[PDB]
RNA sequence: GGCUAAUCCCCCAUGUGGACCCGCCCCUUGGGGUGUGUCCAAAGGGCUUUGCCCGCUUCCGGAUGGGCCCGCGUCCCAUCAGCUAGUUGGUGGGGUAAUGGCCCACCAAGGCGACGACGGGUAGCCGGUCUGAGAGGAUGGCCGGCCACAGGGGCACUGAGACACGGGCCCCACUCCUACGGGAGGCAGCAGUUAGGAAUCUUCCGCAAUGGGCGCAAGCCUGACGGAGCGACGCCGCUUGGAGGAAGAAGCCCUUCGGGGUGUAAACUCCUGAACCCGGGACGAAACCCCCGACGAGGGGACUGACGGUACCGGGGUAAUAGCGCCGGCCAACUCCGUGCCAGCAGCCGCGGUAAUACGGAGGGCGCGAGCGUUACCCGGAUUCACUGGGCGUAAAGGGCGUGUAGGCGGCCUGGGGCGUCCCAUGUGAAAGACCACGGCUCAACCGUGGGGGAGCGUGGGAUACGCUCAGGCUAGACG
RNA sequence: GCCUGGAAAGU
RNA sequence: UUUU
């Protein structure tokens, strides 16, 4: 079965990127919606779109990169380097807005899933509450 | 008893000048004027490449050295600077500006730092008026540090106080040579001194 | 105020008592994943009112004896064993663990 | 030695024994008023129920009895009293309860 | 482990073991003596080590090292323990106090002096 | 009996009480009930003693006996002027 | 055996009131009100004695202190896995201030345990304290809170309160008196002794201040406390001198026998002047009391300091303690001689068998300084028990394999509940400590004043993304 | 004493 | 044989 989705979905993601590849698709959910959602927002992907294989809905999820490089491995620089779940299923992590981190010293994102909904921390820190810690993302 | 003993040596063994006997430590005889070589039989031979903690255990002593603290006190005091608030490397100056036996020097009522001390442990000097034998007292800014309305009277204050006649004095400070008065006005900034020392050695020396 | 909890009666033998499983659930104080826990409180039941596996209210009350300081305040909702199933297998689980084992 | 405050122990014994004295006075009374009760005999079950009552507030008054314990004692007894006179009877001089 | 595994058995501590059971954990311990034998040292050294048999105050029946030149030490002198190995005796893990009780500091000793117990030589 | 009492609190050959509400069981620097006020027997600085009244008018309004030397220093902030 | 007073004990009265039984009303475990019945009070003393004072009695309430109960939290071993008969619950009863197998008679057959019962080990707990970047680890000494103990064990009396450190009773162990029958004891109060140990102080001064008991007060008691004394045991301040002074005495050391070193160091010139002496000399202490006003408010006056002839102020005034560790690398500081796997060093790697910067001595040099080294112990470094923050092909580490119990984990969509989770308000989180600012002692250490923070926990209200639960639905997992 | 770098043995 |  499939352990964690989301887990999967952050991985599917890490993977593909890595090969460079354009598009990649991720079984449908709502919340793994609501979480790419935030990932384009902030400018980490080319957005995303709902499709259909097999029969079933999946997410199109079209990857974003930087220029080629010039010497010795052209390979673009990832506009995702770094990208982590941090709260599992056994083992949820859950801070109040005091406790939400400052994901690279500014340069990243860490994504909260709140009873005020999914957001960004700054994002979550603006409204002024905190949840559920979901991926220390940069 | 603050060491006590060859001093003009301990200018040799920093390779450098400290001036620690005030006046002669200026004439053709500091000897770092011709003989610059560090003390004992191996002071003349070559030099070894130093290690990193070598520079930094010199340049504490150097700084250290001069002022004429103990490692103790010295320490109490680059401790205390840590604690508070500010490019730490420099306040640990500031704290060590305001030791009044210091003050009493740069106001030059004295030759130099020691003799400064003296001069304090015996009750020549004052702070708003009452009078103070502590070097380690700390001037804070406003207060006033003259001499014994009694013990002005003395050669060597007039000798040195009258030596001091249109001299120029830090801006951090100022006098009137008239009545023995003086004035501590602004803790030192780092530039103000011209110590020759990277006391942001001595910051790292303190950590390891 | 006075202490309030929830639970199956898992013990109905003792005449005018009830055993009463209390799961609580929190965060480790530590590793973090919250770990479910429990306990048994010996509610007061005076009209032996209340029968087996039925979640109820417990409340916190003056002394009716050693080992019984709760009085049932009401019925939360009735009937479902499975709950006190868990509870009777757990019990028997413990089997022979000892000298030869438990069993399955 | 000599600590010449001993005469608290003194003291003490000197009380110990006043008050075995009121207490004994109250249980002997107590247990009687039951027996008439008990067999039947209303009338002098209250009026002996009603001695005891008094031997008891009295005991109540200095630091013998003291309190509630003084109250226990009377509930306590004007229970049973009206009780054990239930299997005939009636309060012949209704002494101390009311009904 | 995974967090389950930890939170059912969590992390062993370590119990530090001793390495001076001069018992009482005490900074010193008193004993006398019994032997004074000498000792072949190990691995790549040669030589004669005073070494000491010593009946303590907790108890113990411990070889004690005796350090400096040379010593006074009887065979029913009253010495005193400090502990130190020695890498050449394995079996030697105290050392004696050079200074008190029977053990009569060393002589003629200008350096390291406090260590050795020898009070200091004046200069007339 | 609850009481109104002063608390060693200086160094040696340096005092400084507190005007303190306690319980006369109570040792001298022990746990009191609340501080209402200071002393300082030498007057070192240009305050030597503070008290506060709204507050000892209270524990008065109730039990709480004063030291004789409690009610002095005490009384010197007006606990009882009624003019 | 006899006499006798009282605020000692008792009976009768008055009953604001209050206690108890039965009934009733409001409340809701035994709270509040009410009716009949019953039951229950008291102490007197003083003077400026015909009114004031200290005091007594009963009831309601305030304040302070305390008992009991419950949720959560609190070390090691599973080479401790089953434990239990007052044991778990019931009814009636005893008992207490009061709930309760606290104790009893009877009836029931329960109760606890792997979420670790039971057993063994070890241990007062906490505020805090040391360490750490933090998370943590270690610790619980002084000071403050609570607990427990008073030669060992058990018991209760008297009291508002005790099962009572300087009260009582018995059994025990030990010491002393003993007319041998029977008795007297109990420093874990201050000080002091002896033993044990590596190790731990004066048979001190005083009640003046703070606090406490009794007393109307005067006052008495107060080894609490306020001070002194001995110990560099710790922290902080200070002295052993300042300025000058040869291209450089001597002695010691090294040498390419030119010289180089110790060294501006000394000698010596001049200045200041710790010690030590002489005079003055303290705050801390103004209340209780008394007089005026009424013994209130307010005012006046008097008495009273152990530390002390001390601190501090002025005068005079002498150049007047320096020691300890290290110098192969880690680690800052090198040369001669002695010695030859010896004597020895040593934290680790290691040095010594004839040129040793490692042994010992001297010169010199580094470090620190009334201190410096050593031993021991704790945290650190050590992501070396890894939650933050680790691993398991060959380095230590995958269970010989499966089946499956407990447990952990659990796909997509909608709605409800709101346990988890998050937000607001409020209560709590004593003082001291810590942190910041200011202030008092000449500085500091020390102290004072004010401020700010604080996890967790309770109450009220809110949010519903995620987790949980209930209810419906789906087919991509799984199964047929 | 001899030899070995120096030892142990051997001489 | 042992040791640099
Ligand atoms: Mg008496
Ligand atoms: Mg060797
Ligand atoms: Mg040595
Ligand atoms: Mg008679
Ligand atoms: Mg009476
Ligand atoms: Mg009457
Ligand atoms: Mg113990
Ligand atoms: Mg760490
Ligand atoms: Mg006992
Ligand atoms: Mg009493
Ligand atoms: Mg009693
Ligand atoms: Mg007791
Ligand atoms: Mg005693
Ligand atoms: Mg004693
Ligand atoms: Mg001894
Ligand atoms: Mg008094
Ligand atoms: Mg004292
Ligand atoms: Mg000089
Ligand atoms: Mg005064
Ligand atoms: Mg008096
Ligand atoms: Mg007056
Ligand atoms: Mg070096
Ligand atoms: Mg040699
Ligand atoms: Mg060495
Ligand atoms: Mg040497
Ligand atoms: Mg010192
Ligand atoms: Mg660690
Ligand atoms: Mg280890
Ligand atoms: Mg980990
Ligand atoms: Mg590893
Ligand atoms: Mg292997
Ligand atoms: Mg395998
Ligand atoms: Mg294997
Ligand atoms: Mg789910
Ligand atoms: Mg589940
Ligand atoms: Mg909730
Ligand atoms: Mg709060
Ligand atoms: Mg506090
Ligand atoms: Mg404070
Ligand atoms: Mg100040
Ligand atoms: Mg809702
Ligand atoms: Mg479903
Ligand atoms: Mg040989
Ligand atoms: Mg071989
Ligand atoms: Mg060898
Ligand atoms: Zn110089």
């Amino acid at each position: 079965m499939l352990t964690d989705p989301i887990a999967d979905m952050l991985t599917r993601i890490r993977n593909a990127t890595r090969v460079y590849k354009e598009s990649t698709d991720v079984p449908a959910s709502r919340f793994k919606e609501e979480i790419l959602r935030i990932l384009a927002r902030e400018g980490f992907i080319k957005g995303y779109e709902r499709v259909d294989v097999d029969g079933k809905p999946y997410l199109r999820v079209y990857l974003k990169y930087g220029p080629r490089r010039q010497g010795p491995d052209p390979r673009p620089e990832q506009v995702i380097h770094h990208i982590r779940r941090i709260s599992k299923p056994g083992r949820r992590v859950y801070v109040g807005v005091k406790e939400i981190p400052r994901v690279r010293r500014g340069l990243g994102i860490a994504i909260l899933s709140t009873s005020k909904g999914v957001l960004t921390d700054r994002e979550a820190r603006k409204l002024g509450v905190g949840g559920e810690l979901i991926c220390e993302v940069w | 008893g603050r060491y006590i003993g060859p001093v003009c040596r301990l200018c040799r063994r920093e390779g450098v000048k400290l001036y620690l006997k005030g006046e002669r430590c200026y004439s053709p005889k500091c000897a770092m004027e011709r003989r610059p070589y560090p003390p004992g039989q191996h002071g003349q031979k070559r030099a070894r490449r130093p290690s990193d903690y070598a520079v930094r255990l010199r340049e504490k002593q150097k700084l250290r050295r001069i002022y004429g603290i103990s490692e103790r006190q010295f320490r109490n005091l680059f401790e205390e600077a840590s604690k508070k608030k500010g490019v730490t490397g420099s306040v640990f100056l500031g704290l060590l500006e305001s030791r009044l036996d210091n003050v009493v020097y740069r106001l030059g009522f004295a030759v130099s730092r020691r003799q400064a001390r003296q001069l304090v442990r015996h009750g020549h000097i004052t702070v708003n008026g009452r009078r103070v034998d502590l070097p380690s007292y700390r001037v804070r800014p406003g207060d006033e540090i003259a001499v014994a309305e009694k013990s002005r009277n003395l050669e060597l204050i007039r000798q040195n106080l009258e030596a001091m006649k249109g001299r120029k004095v830090g801006p951090w400070l100022s006098l009137d040579v008239e009545g023995m008065k003086g004035k501590f006005l602004r803790l030192p900034d780092r530039e103000d001194l011209a110590l020759p020392v990277n006391e942001q050695l001595v910051i790292e020396f303190y950590s390891r | 105020p006075k202490k309030v909890l929830t639970g199956v009666v898992v013990s109905d033998k003792m005449q005018k008592t009830v055993t009463v499983l209390v799961e609580r659930q929190f965060p480790h104080p530590l590793y973090g994943k919250v770990i479910k826990r429990s306990k048994k409180y010996l509610a007061h039941d005076p009209e032996e009112k209340y029968k087996l596996g039925d979640v109820v209210e417990i409340i916190e009350s003056r002394p009716i004896s050693k080992r019984k300081r709760f009085r049932v305040l009401r019925l939360v909702e009735s009937g479902r064993m499975d709950l006190v199933e868990k509870y009777l297998i757990r019990r028997q689980n413990y089997q022979s663990l000892s000298k030869r084992g438990g069993k399955a | 030695r000599n600590l010449s405050a001993l005469k608290r122990h003194r003291q003490s014994l000197k009380r110990r024994l006043r008050n075995k004295a009121k207490k004994s006075a109250i249980k002997t009374l107590s247990k009687k008023a039951i027996q008439l009760a008990q067999e039947g005999k209303a009338e002098e079950a209250l009026k002996i129920m009603r001695k005891a009552e008094s031997l008891i507030d009295k005991a109540a008054k200095g630091s013998t009895l003291h309190k509630n314990a003084a109250a226990r004692r009377k509930s306590r007894l004007m229970r049973k009293v009206r009780q054990l006179l239930e299997a005939a009877g009636a309060p012949l001089i209704g002494g101390g309860l009311s009904a | 482990p995974t967090i389950n595994q930890l939170v059912r058995k969590g992390r062993e501590k370590v119990r530090k073991k001793s390495k001076v059971p001069a018992l009482k954990g005490a900074p010193f311990r008193r004993g006398v003596c019994t032997v004074v034998r000498t000792v072949t040292p190990k691995k790549p050294n040669s030589a004669l080590r005073k070494v000491a048999k010593v009946r303590l105050t907790s108890g113990y029946e411990v070889t004690a090292y005796i350090p400096g030149e040379g010593h006074n030490l009887q065979e029913h002198s009253v010495v005193l323990i400090r502990g130190g190995r020695v890498k050449d005796l394995p079996g030697v893990r105290y050392h004696i106090v050079r200074g008190v009780y029977d053990a009569a500091g060393v002589k003629d000793r200008k350096k390291s002096r406090s260590k050795y117990g020898t009070k200091k030589p004046k200069e007339a | 009996m609850v009481k109104i009492r002063l608390a060693r609190f200086g160094s040696k050959h340096n005092p400084h009480y507190r005007i303190v509400v306690t319980d006369a069981r109570r040792k001298r620097d022990g746990k009191y009930i609340e501080k209402i006020g200071y002393y300082d027997p030498r007057k070192t600085t240009p305050d030597w003693l503070k008290v506060d009244v709204e507050r000892a008018r209270y524990w008065l309004s109730v039990g709480a006996q004063p030291t004789d030397t409690a009610r002095r220093l005490l009384r010197q902030a007006g606990v009882f002027r009624q003019e």
